[PDB]
RNA sequence: CUCUAACUAUAAAAAUCUCUCUUCUC
């Protein structure tokens, strides 16, 4: 389609119809939707961006985290563990690769499966402090969905960690594991079992 | 059961809590939009975001 | 400190007729071909699994994705 | 194989008594597996764990051993225990060990009798423990019947 | 009058262990005398405002199967010579049984009050904490 | 030259302390 006239010959699909903002120019932001409407307008999936990668001025106002790219703040929550801070660039990579595995594995177009995986992870009651000194004892709130989608990207890139950490499996496939049994119900995930322990934990101390 | 609820907070009624990070929300249920609750909220929040509940008609007291 | 681990013989490196025939019948449905997969299954120690892995693209037993170093990503043929 | 429950179910009931062996304390508590009881988990939050105040963490819970428990819920559908240990009164502690005592002791006979025949410990503790205890109120006094009646 | 079969819950609520016990309209025949410790573990959340929440259902399910669907609410205090405040559990109920089903009519307190007799406990300087 | 309404939910424990005193006048 339209092979267009270039002293320097950018490659086909790199090229051809591209007022079609994607991802990697292999996910599409269109066709991702959020089920829950309480997790809408703290997911930002509405901007389509070609790398989670962006020197955005998203740290000087209360609320500019809300409109960082999703898969964004999932590269950048990535870097943990010191021996890791900066290298954005690895992280990214390890991204491309999780999202890679989150295709072919399931197909489920992968941008779908990372918003439901952390819809479905975003702890609703969590527990404050409130004891002081005596009666020590932990009283139950509700939980921001700020911070419920802020607790379950930190949860799922813990989780991946762990999982990582001294084990064969590389840390795109643990996070693709990751991911993909967080998308479903499935309580294997490190994620869903420490929000599940944490929705418990409120419930008992209501 | 699942009896989870969403309820679109209105109104922040300052902060609370022993260290200052809990908040007051006044939340107004989405079913029924006639009816209004307050409730305790960990995390930053805006007026007109919506919280999920499992427990509905627990009003909890200030934290102290 | 101790060896609490006290596990098997941390994965099979050396090949066998067998573990060839297994390796290419059950190649495709498996969806997810990564040195690590194929470790997985106590079959590859791993230094060979990028060996194998790669052997098993000679006549497209396993259809490429991605050709970062560090992994390798295969998907069954169809 | 050694497994397989004391008492007549899997799970627990509500407001009973158990024997505890603790093994892991992560963060808001020590979530445990019972002796008394099958081999699940269930936890103990920082708030119902001692009955003077929080000073010693490390040194009450002892990890890797053995304790009085008493179950407050349960929930019968993924195998989940709420449990105390400070609910159990001074009267209470002494009963609740013999119990664990005679539920212990019952259980390494059969456990032979398993491994010796290849039987599972379930099978057992089905055909001719549960009958026994339910005859007698518990298995150790039907064994000592068994050496004086046959 | 479309009958209404009345009840009297007759809210008992104290600094501890809310009391919510739901007798015939003559007072006499219980029903639901499931308490305000019932429902809570720690003890401490005895009086607890939820405490108060779960007995008020346990019992709007109970007295709702027997048959009483009206149900008139006394809120009583400790009473007598013991600090003369309702406690914290009575609103909580109160509103539970609200808005669970059952309907409502002449709350009135029952908190009885003596002629200031029968010396309080504490001694002359009282209660030193 | 003119009028009486809004009311909340705090108590775990915390004992003791060695020198050394130096001043105001055009
Ligand atoms: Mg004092
Ligand atoms: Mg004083
Ligand atoms: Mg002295």
């Amino acid at each position: 389609f339209v092979p267009v006239e270039l002293a320097t010959t950018i490659p086909v699909e790199i090229q051809q119809a591209q007022q079609e903002i994607k991802l990697f120019n292999k996910w599409s932001f269109e066709d991702v939707e959020v089920k829950d409407a309480s997790l809408v307008d703290y997911i930002q999936i509405s901007k389509p961006i070609y790398v989670a990668h962006t020197a955005g001025r998203y740290a000087n106002k209360r609320f500019r985290k809300a409109q960082c790219p999703i898969v964004e703040r999932l590269t950048n929550s990535l870097m943990m563990n010191g021996r890791n801070n900066g290298k954005k660039l690895k992280a990214v990579r390890i991204v491309k690769h999780t999202l890679e595995i989150i295709n072919v594995l399931t197909d489920q177009n992968p941008l779908q499966v990372v918003v439901d995986a952390i819809i479905n992870s975003g702890p609703r009651e969590d527990t404050t402090r409130v004891g002081g000194g005596g009666a020590a004892r932990r009283q139950a709130v509700d939980v921001s969905p700020l911070r419920r989608v802020n607790q379950s990207i930190a949860l799922l890139t813990i989780g991946a960690r762990e999982a990582a950490f001294r084990n064969i499996k590389t840390i795109a496939e643990t996070l693709a594991e990751e991911l993909i049994n967080a998308a479903k119900g499935s309580s294997t995930s490190y994620a869903i079992k420490k929000k599940d322990e944490l929705e418990r934990v409120a419930k008992s101390n209501r | 059961k699942t009896p989870v609820t969403l309820a679109k907070v209105i109104k922040v009624l300052g902060r609370t809590g022993s260290r200052g990070g809990v908040t007051q929300v006044r939340v107004e249920f989405l079913e029924d939009t006639t009816r209004t609750i307050v409730r305790n909220v960990k995390g930053p929040v805006r007026e007109g975001d919506i919280l999920v509940l499992m427990e509905s008609e627990r009003e909890a007291r200030r934290l102290r | 400190s101790k060896k609490s681990h006290k596990d098997k013989a941390k994965h099979a490196v050396v090949l066998d007729q067998d573990k060839f025939d297994r390796i290419m019948k059950e190649a495709p449905t498996y969806r997810y071909v990564s040195v690590s997969v194929l470790v997985d299954r106590f079959k590859l120690g791993g230094s060979l699994a990028r060996v194998a892995l790669r052997h098993l693209e000679n006549e497209g037993i396993i259809k490429p994705v991605s050709k970062h170093s560090k992994q390798a990503i295969y998907t069954r043929a169809t | 194989t050694s497994h397989c429950r004391f008492y007549e179910n899997k799970y627990p009931e509500i407001d009973d008594i158990v024997m505890v062996n603790v093994q892991q304390i992560a963060e808001m508590g020590a979530y445990v597996k019972l002796l008394e009881y099958d081999n699940i988990e269930g936890m103990i939050l920082l708030s119902e764990l001692s009955r003077r105040r929080i000073r010693s963490i490390q040194k009450l819970i002892r990890v890797g051993k053995n304790d009085v428990a008493v179950v407050l819920r349960v929930d019968k559908e993924k195998g989940y225990i709420d449990l105390s240990k400070r609910r159990v009164s001074s009267e209470d502690i002494i009963k609740c060990e013999e119990k664990y005592q005679k539920s212990k002791t019952v259980h390494s006979i059969l456990r032979y009798c398993a491994e010796k025949f290849q039987i599972p410990l379930e099978e057992l503790y089905k055909t001719i423990a549960w009958p026994l205890s339910r005859k007698f109120g518990h298995a150790y006094e039907a064994f000592k019947l068994s050496i004086i009646d046959e | 009058d479309n009958s209404q079969v009345f009840g009297v819950a007759r809210i008992f609520a104290s600094f501890n262990d809310t009391f919510v016990h739901v007798t015939d309209l003559s007072g006499r025949e219980t029903i639901a005398r499931v308490t305000g410790g019932m429902k809570v573990k720690a003890d401490r959340d005895e009086s607890s405002p939820y405490a108060a929440m779960l007995a008020a259902q346990d019992v709007a399910a109970k007295c709702k199967e027997v048959g009483i669907t009206a149900v008139h609410i006394k809120i009583r205090a400790t009473g007598g010579t013991r600090s003369k405040t309702p406690g914290p559990g009575g609103q909580a109920a109160l509103r539970a049984l609200a808005r669970s089903g059952l309907r409502i009519g002449r709350i009135e307190d029952v908190t009885p009050v003596p002629s200031d007799s029968t010396r309080k406990k504490g001694g002359r300087r009282g209660r030193r904490l």
